């Protein structure tokens, strides 16, 4: 997908 | 037509996703954030200025309490990009969030 | 991985959609509600607790005045699911809505 | 579709 | 099942998009606006009354500051349609917006 | 698409 | 023999035509403006200085109230070029016009 | 897309060019006036309203003292068209000019 | 041409 | 032509 | 149908373009000026009287500050022709301009 | 046996019919006026003196208010011929009429 | 291009020439009157308004005392046409003349 | 001729 | 159907045109006068009475000052015919004119 | 023509 | 005809 | 063209 | 061995000969000026300094009142070269002359 | 020649 | 294109070079003087006016004390030409010089 | 040459 | 026809060009000076007297400040020739110049 | 040429 593991 | 300059991108790639983590940020995370803002019908051109990043954050903030993983990821990415445009030498997302919270 | 237990589901299936109607609620209405919340980018895991249902309702509420049929259906379904998690022995959606309005 | 006639 | 009557449509088609411009409004712009409101999950039946147009405008307004081209286009179209339903003889979108701002 | 040049 | 330097041109190309729009300014818009000023028999060499741009604007301004699309386009282009020569970091034509109006 | 309605055109065609003359006005004189205003770079859409005609007249007026036959003909035609839009039952151009002068 | 003899 | 959509 | 008589033309041809120059005025410069005034839609028949020349000058004067080479050439030619019609024995364009400025 | 001398005819041919017009007077207009006065049974020999022209004008004047195009044309021609016999350097028919009205 | 409308013509044709007579007015009497006014060099366009008819009558009146059959017929026809334009429901020429005399 | 018997 | 009786005609033929002249009046001069009055649209039946002759003279008199040869001839003929109807034994036109002037 | 030399 | 456009 | 070098 | 550096030459070539003109200065005009000063037996090496240019101007100045075209051209060229050596950002010869006159 | 049109 | 008119040339040719001499002035002496002034880089067009001759004399005068035969000849020729333009009836160069010295 | 014997 | 006598030439040839130099003056330097004075149109016969040399020096002196090599060489040569005619036993050009400066 | 080196 592309979303970061920010949280 | 990247949002960052090569120097600010060379800052950005150093920042790590989690305060103790090994994983760095990448350009594709900015690309994904710019591609996600058009789902919310937010103007993606605001990502180019620190004021625009502050405005996007102020609009996303009330949706965080119940927000999905994608909204929390987008909010944290735009917080870090705001810190990069302020050229604050933050090292992680939690530093970026504390830096922004201090302004409140 | 249903939201309800078998006992609360056996309560849920008894509740009727309209105060005088013949039509009962069904499990597929919970499935549809959980599949619809991700359109609004609301966290579907909040459906599992009475506090989460109260939070989703508090976020959907200001959109009701101009809200589409799908938003009104989702709001009423989550109101009834909140009443089931409070284990209030409501018999219809209008009872569920009155029970929630009394809290205001 | 699946939505109830709630309203 | 157009939103406007033939007389109000004959008013509408005369109105020009920009204050000095040559381009007129067309029926397809109303069709597009009615097809766009269901993306925001706003009830498209409110377009049929001046009160409904005022309500849609009041709901869209806080999103304008950061709003995309599509949201600004929809807001301006619904402002003009509100003025047509009030039967105010506005000649352009800026007149329509000033007429609505005067009410505030 | 169909959107007007309103703005 | 462009009016702008390469650095001011690299500023110019970033500026967008409408405040929320996607369309950027281009060099051909300066070329067209320089080719249009000779219709009004205005001296096109004044485009090379901020004082000359201010003088052209002061001469075009009283014709705006009834001015055609070409005159309004020329006035807005010369306003933006004045802001570029002042090196004001305006982002759109409405910013440029507000910046100039503040001087009055 | 004539400037006049059929009723105001049926007024217009009756008006005579000179106070004692046999020659009537014709539609082609409106067409010519609309085609001439774009030489002066005046917005031809102002011909459609009495306020627009008053504005065009106010802009042309200072050029009359030295004005060519074409400018005097255009000024007198737009004066008569202003009187037709005011629906003043003027019979000739000199009546139209006196009617407008009385407003000063 | 088309101009009237207005004046 | 070449004119911008400035206005 | 020259503007000047043969005697005033015999004055005109003696006048030199620049105060120290070798180049004389010629009849073709009057012809060109009469052919240029119809671009500005000024009445070329005013060139035949000293009052008409004064009026054309009074109308051209505010455009000089930003005026093109053609407008400055036309203004200076009509200034000299005004001096010839006043039969002032000016020897050059700068004398003609000083003679006219003294009247202010 | 023309009414005018060659010098006054050389004045006459210069005078233009309308104040801003291109059309000059011609000898045939005097011929026509002399041929028209015998319809009214006015003595055409009065055209030869300024007093006779003043007398013809004083006799034609009360018929102007309802007068046909031919009577208005004859009155204006005899007014101009009166001004030529007074050797007033009028340039157009409106100047001639003002010059005569000043005597009243 | 008749002087009267169809409704005023339908009034006109009813009016009878003599107070006790059988003979009605006809359109040809208006045609003849319009063709006769150009013998007197009166402007036939004044027949189109009640003010113009009053002016023609005021000019013909002093010639009645010695006037021929044609002048008396023209005066009486224009009196009746004045009454028709005033829309006075006169029934004969003597009524029309009394109606006009009452104004004196 | 055409004149009426008005008088 | 001559205007005069045979006795008044036998007076008329004796009267001479000029006070010292040899030329007598003739019947054809009365015929010509009666044929000329219908050019002025004067009623020729007034020639039959002294009051009618006085009325025709009173109507022709203001046109004499600028009157053509035909009008002066008609006026003098009707003056003499008035004197014949008064049966004043005038011998020439100047006597007839003095006789009429004495009445003023 | 017929007019007299009256004047 | 010959009449001027005086008026 | 024809314009003088006046200025 | 040019008088100017490449940077001051890049200033020089921009300056225009006449205040409204299209014609720029060129290097050959400096070459010609240096070749003309040896006719007057002035030391051409003074062109290399602002003080030398001021001295040449002070020596040429009293000859201007009667000076030929070549002397006026040389004086104006050396005035502009003085302004370039002072690095004053003059745009034309009249600016250069005013700048030097202000020192007096 | 080479002289400019300075004046 | 001689400096003198034919009448002033007919004066000039009479003047004799030396007070008692036989030798007259000739046109070639004016031609030579006009050809010599361009050696001194004086403007030869000043020879056409008495003021220009006075100015040339005022510029040549300080060089006389040590001046060559050519400078003295040019000074005396321009003195005589000044006297001819003043139309002083001088007969020789010494008269011309005394006439000019009297002005000092 | 052409110069006069003026002096 | 040398300027100097043989005795003064025998003085002249001894004088050295520079105060410490080996190079003597020569007759050709006087010849060159006499041939150069006619470029300045100075009378070369003044070289024959000490007063004439003083006068030439007084005329050349104001041109020295900007003077070319040829003018400085001529001035110094004429200074030395003045000293030789005064028979001052100067040994070099600097002595000659000091001797002349002492007179000031 | 002939000029001296005077200066």
């Amino acid at each position: 997908k592309g979303r970061p593991g920010n949280f | 037509a990247s949002v960052l300059s090569g120097g600010e991108l060379d800052k950005w790639e150093k920042i790590r996703l989690r305060p103790g983590g090994k994983k760095q940020y990448k350009l594709k995370h900015i690309v994904w954030a710019s591609r996600e803002l058009e789902r919310f019908a937010v103007n993606p051109g605001l990502l180019e200025t620190s004021e625009g990043c502050r405005q996007i954050l102020g609009q996303l903030q009330p949706s965080l309490q119940t927000g999905s993983e994608e909204l929390r990821s987008l909010y944290n990415t735009i917080a870090v990009l705001y810190c990069v445009h302020q050229r604050i030498d933050v090292k992680d997302t939690k530093e970026a969030l504390d830096k922004i919270e201090e302004e409140q």
